[PDB]
RNA sequence: UAUACAAUUAUCAUAUUAAAUUGUUAAGUGUUGAUUUAACCAAUAAAAAUAUAAAUAAUUUUUAUUUGUUUUUAAACACCAUUAGGUAUAUGCAAAUAUAAAAUUAUAGUAAUUAUAAAUUAUAUUAUAUUAUAUUUAUUCAUAUAAUUAAUAGGAUAAUAUUUGUAGUUUUUGAUACCAUGAUAAGGAUUAUAAAUUGAAAGUGUUAAUAUCAUAAUCAAAAUUUAUUAUUUAUAUUAAAUAUGUAUGUGUAGAUAAAAUAAGAAAUUAAAAAGGUAUUGUUGCCCACCAAUUUUUAUAAUAAAAAUAACGUGCAGUAAUUAAUAUAUUUAUAAAAAUAUAUUUUUUUUUUUU
């Protein structure tokens, strides 16, 4: 700050500290999953 | 100068000798040093470590009305699960002292077990009779533990002995069963723990441990003992033991357990612990 | 404050430069009150409306037995100029005096006739570290 | 501390203090007081 | 907090340099003031240039149709009458309706202080050339 | 609690080990992590990926960037465990060997005075019992040709002047 | 350093 | 926890000190004492949550 | 005034059973020129390597012998002076720490002691994992005035008070314009993520025991010199308390400000060894010359020594601004300084055939 050099960005708590684990990043897609499953199983088959 | 006066303050119905002369002080270059601290009736006891005398009717009503104190111990660290209290760092100190209390006996019994080659046969009513007394001499501090031990190794056992160790050892290191195995009798026999296992399980651990120590049955003669250097309790040998560029100013604000909490004099903005100032939304 | 000009300099503090709320200063001190406008000569610094009555101040009130000055928001009217009277105004360093009376005055009060800061500058008022630090402004000589 | 003292009524380090009333204890009145009761004044007005 | 150092003594004949000061300025400012007045005047009765923008629509447009027909057959003598003042000329353009919405909406004006130019003006710099001693706020020639 | 251990925790100030009363402040070097003269674990690897970008451009070897790549991944977990085995060694250190800072110095040579003086005195017993701690003058760069016959050309002992 | 005693 | 797990309606923020306190000295009902006997999520009622319970009655 | 060292280990000057002394080797020219040094100046540059054995131990060497000073530069380095030169290392003379001693100083009458070592004194490149400063936006910053601080006193709907209209000057002195102790500000630099705060004690006018020049206080309409302040920048511009006339100049010097927090930024870190003549400790102590005086005497430019609190030079010492200490030789305003040897009461940096 004053007449002093800024601090390096590690020297500050975490940016996004506030925000839950699950928000970063979001897994989204969910509904594909099982879809895959399924898919995948059968191509075994084949 | 211009040298500072300060007026004595007397004794007064509110304001009694000892808080004086411990809250005021005449002469200010003592001013604004720091806190003292002073010890009350129950954290006097626990500081100073009084060993109680014996006593009559009451201390023996008191000996024999006692139970379990490793248990009771134990309970009172639990009960800070309780809905009403916290759970300690305190209460759980107290049950690991009560429950890590036995390495002054444990820890000899030790040296005498693994530290020794060729203590004679173990087994013999005699040399067993040698350690059983020793041992209880060095519970109830009659005696030092270095002591105790120069007396274990220093003890009568029988004539011509290394002449006859001759026709048993070769470089003169005896089995180690026999020591283990009367070092467990005499603290069964002795009555030193209130659950009986203890005893041997804890002569056990702590020589398994040591199993694994560079030059594990050797010991250098200053610290294997009590004397006035010692090693920190961490390396002792058969021991138990073995944001951010604001948090200088932070130091107050997480979840912290005080002792005295701080006061509207002495901090400018703090709002207290239990405050949360950036509540989630929970049902 | 720094230097006391009056009694106050000794029970305020400047506060540095601070800031009040939009149109309370504590010290009402107009140096704009005399700030020339021919389109808005009727309208800037006087009478919201031109029905309203001169103030208190253009009258006598009382029994009087003589006054210094009289107060700047009293309004120069045609008889200030005409009756050839003694018209003074408290300014500074002491009193101003209208002795040229002229017709261009009338309708508009004293405090649009008299200049508050005059470029004149008294050096014997000044310190010579003040003396300095007009000079550097660029409004003293040296 | 002061040429001005303290007026106990305003100040809760007075009120709350361990000689009066902790504002966590549980706020009853004390004591009844019956004056005008038990020994009553007659009226004299200072006025006729 | 330093006790305030006194103030020096006010000046010697400096109350007599005060009062002829302030009279004289006040004696300039009758005639700054006479003066101001007759520009002022002067620039309420002289011709200005257009106030319209002509970058933009309607006022683009050819001078031979739209907007600059209906000003050259029904409007033109308004607008002479009020020498291309800015504030009355949008005003008669409201009135005249057959614009309507539009005149604040889509057509665009000139900046204050150019739509506040001499007729005639031919270089911006013109605006920088007009008298400085005179106290009309701009609004003079 | 720091009283009578009268070293410090670690990587705490007196915390430091000590070998016939000089402490040791040298730790890191013993095992070769971080000194200059340092253990390196792949050099072969490391010249022949250099060889390889050096020779030419037409062809581009990654071969050679998994082979050290390999050699590296290992490199962490070694590394990791001698520091370890290091510590383990301060600890070991500090209980059978050091003396806690309470012994004389042996490593500067006023230390060893004692020692000197035994050789002082035999040369002394050499001279007839006499010149102690005395030494032979110091000629010349060329003492012994420059002089003529009758004066000395060689510094004799100190009791012969 | 010289000065140092005043 | 800096302080006991109850319902907060049992402690006030401190005049002047930096803390709660209870304003029954040292006493402390649970939070089953709040709600209903065996009441789900200690709940006034267990059908709905607060806005369940608002816009339900709307 | 008299009135009981040690003799097992004690550092400055009275040595003593000892094998030495003597060795003729090395090195030197091609050519056109910035070497050495923190920096100056003179001005060819290369060089001088070998010896063990043996000598017997003690009893009358103490006026004897013996403890780093040395011919030859037509030979250098080195050192001293500064371009001119001096000097450049055991054939004269020369006992001398290696301890025989009785409290410090002092030529053996001076002052009353002295000397001494381990407490304490913040920076000497030791290691992955527990995860990022090199982004963005800013910088024309001004506002105070017209003197008297000293005590109580009740009214309708009340069982009767003119107490309607209650009348005893004058002996004290501080918060003042003025010396007159206390107490709360500002100021990011390593207790991190979970059910959680990015603002601190080290003190910024108004506050409680030092008094002994003075009425200085806003109730309007008022006088810029003060480090410590984010103003509106081109379509349309003064109506109610009176309310700012001035600086258009290629977003243009130097120098500066702010931020990782409901926003959106991502890759070049620290630990562990250290000294004090001071003693709440470097703003600490001390050292010599340079005046007066006091006192003893073995009177050397100007006697010596001891007490000592001026004045003036400096900055010698406490690893202390080129480390100190002892001897030696030289030098000199004064501590002292240069060189030659020994040495740590100076701080350490560490190849078991590479
Ligand atoms: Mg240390
Ligand atoms: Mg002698
Ligand atoms: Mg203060
Ligand atoms: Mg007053
Ligand atoms: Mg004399
Ligand atoms: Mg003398
Ligand atoms: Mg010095
Ligand atoms: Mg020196
Ligand atoms: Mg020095
Ligand atoms: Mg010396
Ligand atoms: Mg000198
Ligand atoms: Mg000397």
């Amino acid at each position: 700050r004053r007449g002093k050099p800024r601090p390096r960005a590690g020297m500050f708590p975490d940016k996004y500290r506030r925000v839950p684990m699950l928000l970063k990043p979001q897994q989204g897609g969910q509904q594909y999953f099982n879809h895959f499953l399924i898919r995948s199983t059968n191509d075994r088959l084949t | 100068a211009k040298r500072r006066v300060i007026v004595p303050i007397h004794p007064t119905p509110n304001f009694p000798a000892h808080f004086i002369k411990s809250a005021f002080t005449t002469d200010p270059l003592k001013e604004k040093q720091k806190a003292r601290f002073s010890s009350g009736g129950e954290a006097m006891r626990e500081v100073q470590d009084i060993p109680k005398n014996l006593e009559g009717e009451r201390s023996r009503r008191d000996l024999a009305s006692r139970g379990d104190t490793e248990f009771q111990a134990l309970v009172e660290f639990i009960e800070g699960a309780s809905y009403d209290q916290l759970i300690s760092g305190r209460r759980f100190k107290k049950v690991y002292d009560v429950l890590s209390e036995n390495d002054d006996m444990f820890i000899w019994l030790c040296h005498t077990a693994m530290s020794v080659l060729n203590p004679g046969d173990m087994r013999s009513r005699l040399i067993y009779n040698h350690l059983r007394i020793l041992a209880e001499s060095v519970a109830s501090g009659e005696m030092t533990q270095r002591t105790a031990f120069r007396f274990f190794e220093s003890a009568v056992r029988s004539p011509a002995y290394r002449e006859i160790a001759k026709r048993q050892l070769e470089g003169g290191a005896a089995t180690r069963l026999a020591g283990i195995s009367a070092a467990a009798d005499v603290m069964r026999r002795m009555g030193l723990t209130r659950r009986p296992m203890s005893s041997y399980f804890e002569l056990y651990q702590r020589i398994v441990e040591r199993s694994e120590a560079m030059t594990p049955w050797g010991f250098p003669p200053l610290f294997q003992f009590e004397e006035r250097l010692s090693l920190e309790p961490r390396l002792k040998f058969f021991s138990r033991a073995s944001g951010h560029v604001m948090t200088p100013h932070t130091t107050l604000h997480g979840r912290r357990i005080f002792w005295i909490p701080p006061t509207w004099n002495r901090a400018g903005r703090f709002l207290g612990p239990h405050v949360t100032l950036y509540p989630g939304m929970t049902p | 404050l720094k230097i006391a000009k009056s009694a106050f300099g000794f029970y305020l503090a400047r506060r540095g430069q601070r800031k009040y709320p939009f149109l309370r200063r504590p010290h009402i001190k107009n140096t704009h009150s005399m700030n020339p406008s021919a389109p808005y000569f009727w309208s800037f610094m006087t009478a919201k409306s031109q029905m309203a009555f001169l103030p208190e101040e253009n009258y006598i009130t009382g029994d009087w037995t003589g006054k210094f000055f009289v107060s700047k928001r009293q309004v120069y009217t045609l008889q200030h100029a005409t009756s050839g009277a003694k018209v003074r105004v408290k300014s500074f360093p002491s009193i101003f005096e209208f002795n040229s009376p002229s017709r261009w005055n009338i309708g508009k009060e004293m405090n649009t006739l008299t200049k508050p800061r005059m470029d004149l500058i008294d050096e014997q008022m000044l310190t010579k570290k003040q003396r300095l630090d007009y000079v550097r402004a660029g409004l003293l000589p040296k | 501390v002061g040429y001005t003292p303290v007026n106990p009524d305003t100040s809760p380090m007075v009120a709350y203090s361990q000689y009066h009333w902790h504002y966590n204890l549980p706020q009853g009145m004390e004591r009844p007081h019956s004056v005008n009761r038990t020994f009553a004044a007659p009226f004299q007005s200072n006025h006729s | 907090w330093a006790k305030p150092k006194k103030r020096p003594k006010v000046g010697q004949g400096f109350h007599e340099k005060a009062q002829k000061w302030r009279e004289e300025y006040l004696l300039d400012r009758h005639r700054a003031l006479a003066d101001s007045l007759r520009a002022y005047v002067e620039f309420s009765t002289s011709k200005r240039v257009e106030p319209w923008d002509a970058r933009f629509k309607p006022f683009d447009r050819i001078e031979k149709d739209g907007v600059y027909v209906l000003m050259r057959y029904m409007m033109e003598e308004k607008l002479q009458l009020c020498n291309y003042h800015h504030r009355p000329v949008k005003r008669l353009f409201c009135n005249i309706g057959l614009m309507g919405p539009q005149i604040t909406t889509k057509a665009r004006w000139k900046p204050y202080r150019f739509a506040t130019n001499p007729a005639g003006t031919s270089k911006a710099e013109r605006m920088y050339q007009r008298d400085k001693t005179v106290y009309t706020h701009g609004h003079n020639d | 609690d720091n009283l009578g251990v009268r070293r410090a925790g670690r990587g705490e100030i007196d915390s430091s080990p000590s070998h016939s009363g000089s402490p040791v402040f040298t730790q890191a070097k013993l095992i070769g992590l971080s000194g200059e003269e340092q253990l390196t674990m792949c050099q072969s690897e490391t010249m022949a990926l250099r060889l390889c970008m050096a020779k030419a451009g037409k062809e581009t070897c990654e071969r050679e960037s998994r082979a050290l790549d390999s050699c590296l991944g290992r490199v962490g977990h070694l590394r990791r465990a001698m520091s370890e085995a290091c510590w383990e060694f301060n600890d070991w250190f500090i209980q059978n060997v050091s003396d806690n800072h309470t012994k004389p110095f042996q490593h500067r040579p006023h230390d060893w005075r004692h020692f000197y003086a035994q050789e002082k005195l035999v040369r002394e017993r050499q001279q007839n019992g006499h010149a102690y701690g005395r030494r032979p003058k110091q000629f010349s760069f060329g003492a012994r040709y420059v002089k003529t016959d009758g004066y000395g050309k060689r510094p004799r002992l100190p009791y012969n002047k | 350093y010289i000065e140092r005693g005043k | 926890l800096v302080r006991p797990d109850v319902p907060e309606d049992q402690y006030v923020d401190s005049w002047y000190i930096c803390t709660s306190m209870t304003h029954h000295m040292g006493d402390y009902r649970p939070w089953s004492a709040s709600a209903p006997p065996n009441a789900f999520r200690f709940r006034p009622f267990n059908e709905f949550d607060a806005k369940g319970r608002e816009y339900v009655q709307y």
